[PDB]
């Protein structure tokens, strides 16, 4: 029935050693590359892609959704330039979910004229957990998180009314 | 004991292991004694459906 | 009334993971359908079967 | 190591693979670094590998388990192979189906 927008990983103070600033031409804005808003596309800085690891402990009453991605470059010349290992994984897990997930390099049809994807993960951290995250790269990092509310008799419906 | 418990073996659940048959299984609204090394349970849900028809 | 309430049906629960909520609220919708459905079958053949036996006995 | 189911009934079969906390209880344990498990029959095939992860402790503990399972039905063979990370089955058990039973959750 609502929620509360939060950071859990603010920008500026959680990556000091990564590259935050992060853009496409497929999520342009205004005409200027530009890329989603609850979510970081972690480069490397300076030529390096220092291990990665985050956590959350969800001190709100809440069940908070926690979403991320994972990259995977139209080729190895690509995910050289970006997180300078050929080698990347990215691991989340809570108390009750565990995931690994690889890149992969492949040749791909362009969608949006891009070549390339990001796949989107999703989970629900309950109260009182921890959740996380650790990568050497391919990781589009969570910024923004939702505490979730719930009520009843709520539903998605499609109208153009 | 839950019905994880149950089959994986339970140090706790050691009453279990002589009972061969049964007309039901009956679990307690919030067992303790299930999974007691942590870690995922593969087609758990799936596998008490399986259960339910021995 | 007997001979048509037949009970050939099963009720025992299933459980579902976190990520199959579809599933678990299809069965809650075949479960509390088929409820609803049988409630007023019932009521209704209770009902208008005691209004035709007074009418019967008159 | 392998099974042939040898009764008239399906036999469920039990088994784990551990994901341990860090690098030194893999080395510890196992003493490799790339260890899997294989579990075929004619009908089954699945490969696992361990997984090492900072993990939020559980029951006081770092690292874990999962569990899997398997019907080996009437004359199949089950085949277990691996350099590492296998909670063996022991026991499995041999099922006799019937009707009319389930499972209730009850305090009564
Ligand atoms: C938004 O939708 C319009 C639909 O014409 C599309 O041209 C544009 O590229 C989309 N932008 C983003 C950021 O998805
Ligand atoms: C380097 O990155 C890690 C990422 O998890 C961070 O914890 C650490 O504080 C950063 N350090 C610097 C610039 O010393």
């Amino acid at each position: 029935s609502s929620f509360e927008r939060f950071e859990i990983f603010p920008k500026e103070s959680s990556w000091p050693n990564h590259t935050v600033t992060g853009v496409s031409a497929s999520c342009s804005h205004n005409g200027k590359s530009s890329f989603y808003r609850n979510l970081l596309w972690l480069t490397g800085k300076n030529g390096l892609y220092p291990n990665l690891s985050k956590s959350y402990v969800n001190n709100k009453e809440k069940e908070v959704l926690v979403l991320w991605g994972v990259h995977h470059p139209p080729n190895i010349g690509n995910q050289r330039a970006l997180y300078h290992t050929e080698n990347a994984y990215v691991s989340v897990v809570s108390s009750h979910y565990s995931r690994r997930f690889t890149p992969e390099i492949a040749k791909r049809p362009k969608v949006r004229d891009q070549e390339g994807r990001i796949n989107y993960y999703w989970t629900l951290l309950e109260p009182g957990d921890t959740i996380i995250f650790e990568a050497n790269g391919n990781l589009i990092a969570p910024w923004y998180a939702f505490a979730l509310s719930r009520g009843f008799g709520s539903g998605i419906i499609t109208s153009n009314a | 004991c839950s019905v994880a418990g149950w089959i994986l073996g339970n140090p706790e659940c050691e009453l279990l292991i002589s009972k061969e048959s049964w007309s039901y299984i009956v679990e307690t609204p919030n067992p303790e004694n299930g999974t007691c090394y942590p870690g995922y349970f593969a087609d758990y849900e799936e596998l008490r459906e399986q259960l339910s028809s021995v | 009334v007997i001979e048509k309430m037949n009970t050939q049906f099963t009720a025992v629960g299933k459980e579902f993971n976190k990520l199959e909520r579809r599933m678990e609220n299809l069965n809650k919708k075949v479960d509390d359908g088929f409820l609803d459905i049988w409630t007023y079958n019932a009521e209704l053949l209770v009902l208008l079967e005691n209004e035709r036996t007074l009418d019967f006995h008159d």
